[PDB]
Formats: C-alpha cells, structure tokens, sequence
C-alpha cells in the first residue's frame, strides 16, 4: 500500500 | 449596527458554554440555539466576499494557476454534474493505476501557512488557534478570501458558495433525525460552530493584534459556517517537508474529486514533496473521474463531508458493551479482555457488510458470555496463551454453547436498539416513496433508515448464526 495516505475531509475533532 | 451584534454575539456565546443540556433536552437547547443564531444570520448581510462570476468562470484561473507551480492540468476538465456537483471529467481514457493527478506542496493551505499569513500575530496570541488546526485552516480561509491579491484567490474563487453539511439545515430537516445516534453529533456540530462564531466574533472586533486584519468589519456568522463547512467537508491530513509530524491541509485541484467506494490511491511523496492520486479504476473519456475518500460511515459523511453516499459498505452503528462489574465473574474476565488488548467496557460497531461484528467485537462477546471452566483454559494451561489468541476468529469457537448464548445476546440487544427510534424502517421507506424531499431532507431520512437497517440486518445475521451453531448442540 502507500506510505501516506491522504484520506479527503478527514475526520477532526471540532470541540474547541 | 455592530454594537447591537456585539451584545447579540456575547448572548449567544454564553448559551453555547453551559453543560450538556440533559437528557431529553438536547433537541430544545438546539432549538435555543438555532432561534440565536437565526436572528443575528438575518441581520448580517450573507458572505462578505462574493465574486462578480460564476464558479465555472474562474476554473481557467485555477489550471492556468496549478500549471505554473507544477501541477497536473492535463486529462480532465471540469464539469457541474447534478449528482455530485462539479468534479472532473476525463477527455482521454486513463487506465487503473496510472499516476495522473498530482499537486505539490507549495500549492496546499496548511496550518503553518495559516501561522505565515496575515492571522499570524493573532494565532500566536490565541489559545484556540494554536490547539485547533483545523479551525486555525477555517481563519486561513476567510482571510485570504477577504486578501484582494491572495495566493490562493484561483483556489477560493473556485470553492462552493454553499453545501449540504447539518449547519446548513432546516429545523423540520434535522428534525427528522431525532431519536437516532446520528443526530447527537449534529448537536454538537451546531453548538460548536455557535460558540467558535460567538467567541472569535468577539476576538476579532476587540483583539489588538486582529485590528488591521481584513475580517475586521466583515465578519458574519454565513462567513464563519462557510469556512468550517469548506474545511470539514475537504480538509487532508499530510506530513511536514521534513516527514515527522503530522498537519492538517487543503489540496488545491485534487479535492475536486468526488467520492465512490474503493481504495485510497492519493498518497503523499515526501520525495517530490507533493501529493500523488493515481486512477482507482479505468476511466473512459467522458467519464467522471472519482476518489475513494476513506472508510466512513453514512453518519460522517452526512455531517462532515454534506452528503450521504447509497452504497457505503463502510456504514456502521454504534454500540455501547461492557462487563459489568457485578458480574460474578468480571475479574477473570478483566483479566482475560486484558489478555486479548480489549477494554473491559467499550464503544463497538455493527456493520453493513457481513460479518456484522469485527474481530475485536466477536472476542469480547465470547468472552463476555463464557462460564467459569472456560475462563479457565484461558487463563491458566500450555493452552492459555494460544486459546486468546483465536479468541476473534469465526473458526475456532470458545464452545457451542458459549457461541449460542452471545448470538442470543446480539439479536436481542439489536432488536432492542430498534425500537428505540421514532419512526420504523417500513415507515421510512414509505415517506421516501411518496413525499417529495430536498436533497437535505433525503439525506436526514436515508441516515436515519440506514442506522435501522443495520440493526435489522444484525438481528438476522445474529439469529441464523444461533441456529446453525445451536443445531450443532444437538449432534
Ligand atoms: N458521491 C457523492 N455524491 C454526492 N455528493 C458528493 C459525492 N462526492 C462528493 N460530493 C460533494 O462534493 C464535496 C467534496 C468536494 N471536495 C468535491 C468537489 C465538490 N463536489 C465541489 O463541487 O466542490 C462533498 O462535500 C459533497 O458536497
């Protein structure tokens, strides 16, 4: 597989 | 006038700091919220930037930009598709496999770029834009948005102006979601954004080091929900040009990939410093050309990414399990669950695609339901180490017993999930068959039937597994 994968509109966390 | 927006913004930002509102009132304290926000949305004046074209109009802008800092601009076009909204298409054929999309670093926004910009000196005085990338990503947004001579101004004019995440609902559209897992999450969401929107309102009309920013005196609740939706729904995460840690970013060109299900194939190359998409199948020309976004559920992306995807064999529920610790037993279970890397209670998920439970969940279950004799011959023996470690594998049952009384266990606990939404999975597939729905409103009922037939379909799977396995009791 890849060495970095670059998943689109990973999930963050938003809490602030 | 921005003293009544002030005082409107601090009212706001203290209903959005109190404690989780309850138990069954988290749909009332949204409802609060939502009336606030309603209000101070209706006296501002939408986006403070908007542009004089339309999107399609600064697309040459964005290749003519991409092609002068070394990106690929060749195979593909742009094209506004009802289903996904625009997307690229190809004008040649491209075979699987095939390197034909790559854009290198110097185009990307990235958290340390944000810290290069014109926010800088606020950032480094800011508590929450130093722990929150991706909202410190969001201000990097509006403040090249709101830079007449940006950088990235061919990446912003080409962004949406609008999408389809929950903070772009309606009342009676999320309302259909209540009772689900799914709507909890879209608390959050709108809480969060609210109080994010109500604090750094405040930050940046009185902040010192904000004073001679553009968002100064143009800075409206539309234009703080476009900047999360924008970075929520197509946000990366890359590594550093060295390749230690680990930052959040946005890719120009490439994030017009819509999704489809398959495999990643858009890496980073830390080599060339860029990022490098190769074709997930065989386009035709004239074919649209789609990404495999990542493994989520339906529930992420309806929330983060704005849309619900049909064919998700990625979708899942959660489900709350745990020993009990006046369980007779629980000791040795604790210890045999340590044993096995599984926490004594935890959060797992039932899946669309059999099988319905992971490794991990099948274990635990096993555990969970074993007697005393069998904890043994996990716990003490030459066998005790090698009895674990199959502990999550379909093939090498506990016993017949252990393995009927934890799919009783499964279809009962499903079976009760069930009944605990509003509506039943016969109902939804009626209101979707005769009512006529926005495509928000389709998303709110398709998340909520999904979350449904999940549950059915462990329930099923939950009971043929019982039987095989207590047919195999009898002989
Ligand atoms: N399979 C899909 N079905 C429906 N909408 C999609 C799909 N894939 C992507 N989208 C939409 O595209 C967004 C992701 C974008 N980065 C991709 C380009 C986007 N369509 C645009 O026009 O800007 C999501 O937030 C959705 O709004």
């Amino acid at each position: 597989t890849l060495k970095y994968p670059i998943e689109h509109g990973i999930i963050t966390n938003w809490d602030d | 006038s921005p003293k009544e927006i002030l005082n409107l913004t601090s009212e706001l930002l203290q209903k959005c700091s109190s404690p989780a509102p309850g138990p069954g009132k988290e749909w009332e304290e949204y409802v609060q919220i939502r009336t606030l926000v309603e209000k101070i949305r209706k006296k501002q004046k939408g986006l403070s930037v908007t542009f004089d074209g339309k999107r399609e109009d600064y697309f040459p802008d964005l290749m003519k930009w991409a092609s002068e800092n070394g990106a690929s601009v060749e195979g593909f076009e742009m094209v506004n598709f009802k289903e996904e909204g625009f997307g690229l298409r190809a004008t040649r054929d491209i075979k699987a496999e095939e390197l034909f999309l790559w854009v290198p670093r110097k185009l990307l926004m990235t958290v340390e770029s944000a810290k290069n910009s014109v926010l800088g000196p606020l950032y480094s005085q800011d508590r929450i834009l130093q722990a929150m990338g991706n909202i410190a990503l969001a201000f990097h947004l509006l403040c090249e948005r709101a830079s007449p001579n940006s950088f990235w101004q061919p990446y912003i004019q080409t962004l949406p102006s609008e999408y389809d995440t929950p903070l772009y609902f309606e009342e009676d559209e999320v309302r259909y979601l209540q009772s689900t897992q799914a709507i909890h999450d879209v608390f959050s969401q709108y809480k969060n954004t609210a109080r994010q929107y109500a604090y750094f309102y405040k930050v940046i009309q009185t902040h010192p080091h904000a004073n001679k920013l553009p968002l100064k005196d143009s800075f409206t609740y539309e234009d703080y929900r476009w900047a999360v939706s924008s970075v929520m729904t197509r946000q990366n995460q890359i590594p550093t040009e060295d390749g230690s840690r680990v930052t959040l970013a946005l890719i120009p060109l490439w994030d017009m990939c819509n999704h489809t299900n398959g495999l990643i194939t858009t890496g980073y190359n830390l080599e060339d410093d860029r990022c490098e998409c190769v074709a997930l199948q065989d386009f035709r020309a004239g074919e649209q050309i789609y990404i495999f976004y990542g493994t989520r559920s339906n529930a992420e992306f309806v929330i983060h990414s704005g849309f619900f995807f049909d064919n998700n064999s990625h979708d899942r529920v959660k489900i709350k399990l745990g020993v009990s610790k006046s369980d007779r037993l629980y000791a040795m279970k604790a210890e045999v669950l340590a044993r096995a890397g599984i926490p004594t209670s935890s959060v797992f998920a039932l899946h669309f695609t059999e099988p319905p439970i992971s490794a991990q969940l099948l274990a635990f279950l096993r555990v969970f339901c074993m007697t005393e004799e069998e904890l043994k011959e996990h716990l003490l023996g030459d066998s005790a180490i090698d009895r674990i470690f199959t502990l999550g594998n379909s093939e090498f049952p506990v016993s017949w017993d252990n393995e009927v009384k934890l799919w009783t266990f499964l279809e009962d606990r499903a079976s009760l999930l069930l009944k605990t939404y509003k509506t039943t999975i016969e109902e939804d597939k009626s209101v979707l068959k005769n009512h006529d729905l926005s495509v928000r409103a389709k998303m709110a009922i398709k998340l909520r039937l999904g979350e449904k037939e999940i549950l059915e379909k462990a329930v099923k799977s939950a009971a043929v597994n019982r039987e095989y396995y207590r047919q195999q009791m009898e002989e």
